């Protein structure tokens, strides 16, 4: 409480350094748009199976993004990427992280147990250590608060929207985790309730409607077509009653900005 | 990479790992060496050592290289040259003179309210942990058990804290902790360079919570809303009448006494913050002088 603002301008500060680089898909020579979204799926589908917190896969994903932003991979060691980023996401973030053998069995033995941890100690070396990144997820559970009455379905609705960006490099990518947390907690806010970006927001983060609508324009659309996408496990994830069955919301059809 | 180190002695050992004091050849600088010998890295070295890094504060040890040799992580701090815990014993007949406890209590506070303001938990706070030099710094080391928390937070770890300096909504077992753990093992640390012997030193849960009751009162649901729903609160504890504070740490005067019975308060909510406490009135008059010995 008498650290919340201190620590939101801190994670804005943060967020800027801690930002992958926009365009590096495009450097990459072996690996696709679409072969991160089928490794992020993945790892939805690990925490799951493991009962691993969302901020532990948020991270997972700022680790892969982050290390794939300088270093060129080929498609049959991405997964390998993946295992070690979800591995240290989890020994930070996790009470009780699952141990290395639970790692090397879920990825159906394509890797060793030495590959593995050679590959923990090679990501920590190329992000120089620096495992305490801002998520979508952290700024989400403090927009929360600014919620008047506090409703389940706009919290799990919102982590639900913030969790589709993840999958998608094209266009989310471009996008800082603020911004993102801001369209997510907005859209969240308009189909459960009516309502909108509320003023205690504005003051408190310096954004409007205005400067949210890009984000929102796109995260709108993949909404819209969630049901369609390649990649069904953020749908199935939040069909359970952990999140409230948010899933089975209708998105609405026009946003009205 | 280690070419450039001479080890000198070791100095102990913490969470995990080895520290030694060691010089750098080349430079003269005299540091500390913490030895990591490689399940892969350690949670509490990948902690460490990300939270360290953000963490650049005059009174929190300073992490000045990560070296990632044949087999064995080597983290290099800046060297400090005392324990607290150690310089109290050496203060058994003569005392910490009050200019130096409150010099101590307001660097603390400082290093303190820069961790949580940069959302980092330390729950290892003890005399142990916290290092002295000949200039008069005082400094928060072993970030071992430390960990970045979210606003709001979750439920963390629930084994935190050496039990001396355990909080009582961690020994009552509360859904959430939050930055009040480290406030309240201040203020036991602050009762203690007085005193110079620990303010409730328990030997099992049940015993340190008693301890605790007996100086402080047994909480009710005035002095605590929602004490009496806590997971391990029992209604048959006994109910222990709150004693003259200035009985708690004798030799403090008003303001101290004031101070200390705010980062003592049960609530964690009404426990004051590190950042307030640098205002107190206690620290009205306060200096930074070298240490009285050695
Ligand atoms: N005992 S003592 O009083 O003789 C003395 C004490 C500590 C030190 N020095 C010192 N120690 C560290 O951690 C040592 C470690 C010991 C075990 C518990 C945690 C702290 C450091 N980490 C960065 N710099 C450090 N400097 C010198 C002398």
């Amino acid at each position: 409480p008498d650290y919340h603002e201190d620590i939101h301008t801190y994670l804005r500060e943060m967020e800027v350094k801690c930002k992958p680089k926009v365009g590096y898909m495009k450097k990459q020579p072996d690996i696709t748009n679409s072969m991160r979204a089928i490794l992020v799926d993945w790892l939805v589908e690990v925490g799951e199976e493991y009962k691993l917190q969302n901020e532990t896969l948020h991270l997972a994903v700022n680790y892969i993004d982050r290390f794939l932003s300088s270093m060129s991979v080929l498609r049959g060691k991405l997964q390998l990427v993946g295992t070690a980023a979800m591995l240290l996401a989890s020994k930070f973030e996790e009470i009780y992280p699952p141990e290395v053998a639970e790692f090397v069995y879920i990825t159906d033995d394509t890797y060793t147990k030495k590959q593995v941890l050679r590959m923990e100690h090679l990501v920590l070396k190329v992000l120089t250590f620096d495992l305490a990144a801002p998520t979508v997820n952290q700024f989400l559970t403090q927009y929360f608060l600014h919620q008047q009455p506090a409703n389940c379905k706009v919290e799990s609705l919102a982590m639900f929207l913030g969790e589709l960006s993840l999958i998608d490099a094209d266009p989310y990518l471009k996008y800082l985790p603020s911004v993102i947390a801001g369209a997510a907690f907005h859209l969240a806010l308009y189909t459960v309730t009516g309502q909108s970006w509320p003023e205690s927001l504005i003051r408190k983060t310096g954004y409007t409607l205005e400067s949210l609508k890009p984000c929102l324009m796109d995260l709108h659309q993949t909404y819209l077509k969630a049901p369609q996408h390649a990649q069904q496990s953020i749908r199935e994830k939040y069909k359970n009653s952990k999140y409230h069955g948010v899933s089975l919301l209708n998105p609405p059809e026009t946003l009205n900005l | 990479s280690m070419e450039n180190f001479q080890k000198v002695e070791k100095i102990g050992e913490g969470t995990y790992g080895v520290v030694y004091k060691a010089r750098n050849k080349l430079t003269g600088e005299v540091v500390a060496l913490k030895k990591i010998r490689l399940e892969g890295v350690p949670s509490t070295a990948i902690r460490e050592i990300s939270l360290l890094k953000e963490l650049n504060h005059p009174n929190i040890v300073k992490l000045l290289d990560v070296i990632h040799t044949e087999n064995k992580l080597y983290l290099v701090f800046e060297f400090l040259h005392q324990d607290l815990k150690k310089f109290m014993d050496a203060s058994a007949l003569t005392g910490i003179p009050l200019p130096l406890i409150k010099s101590y209590l307001f660097q603390l506070l400082q290093g303190l309210a820069f961790c949580h303001s940069h959302r980092v938990l330390h729950r290892d706070l003890k005399p142990q942990n916290l290092l002295i030099n000949t200039e008069g710094a005082i400094k928060l080391a072993d970030f071992g058990l430390a960990r970045a928390f979210g606003v709001p937070v979750r439920t963390y770890t629930h084994e935190v804290v050496t039990l001396w300096y355990r909080a009582p909504e961690i020994l009552l077992g509360c859904k959430y902790y939050s930055t009040a753990v480290d406030i309240w093992s201040l203020g036991c640390i602050f009762a203690e360079m007085v005193t110079r012997r620990a303010l409730f030193p328990g030997d099992s849960e049940i015993d340190q919570l008693f301890r605790i009751f007996r100086t402080l009162g047994t909480p009710d649901e005035v002095v605590w809303p929602g004490v009496t729903s806590m997971p391990d609160y029992k209604p048959s504890f006994p109910k222990w009448a709150r004693q003259d504070f200035s009985k708690v740490v004798p030799p403090l005067d008003e303001d101290g006494r004031s101070l200390l019975s705010q980062m003592l308060h049960y609530d964690p909510n009404k426990r004051i913050s590190a950042k307030a406490a640098l205002a107190h009135p206690f620290f009205q008059d306060v200096t930074k002088p070298v240490p009285h010995l050695r």
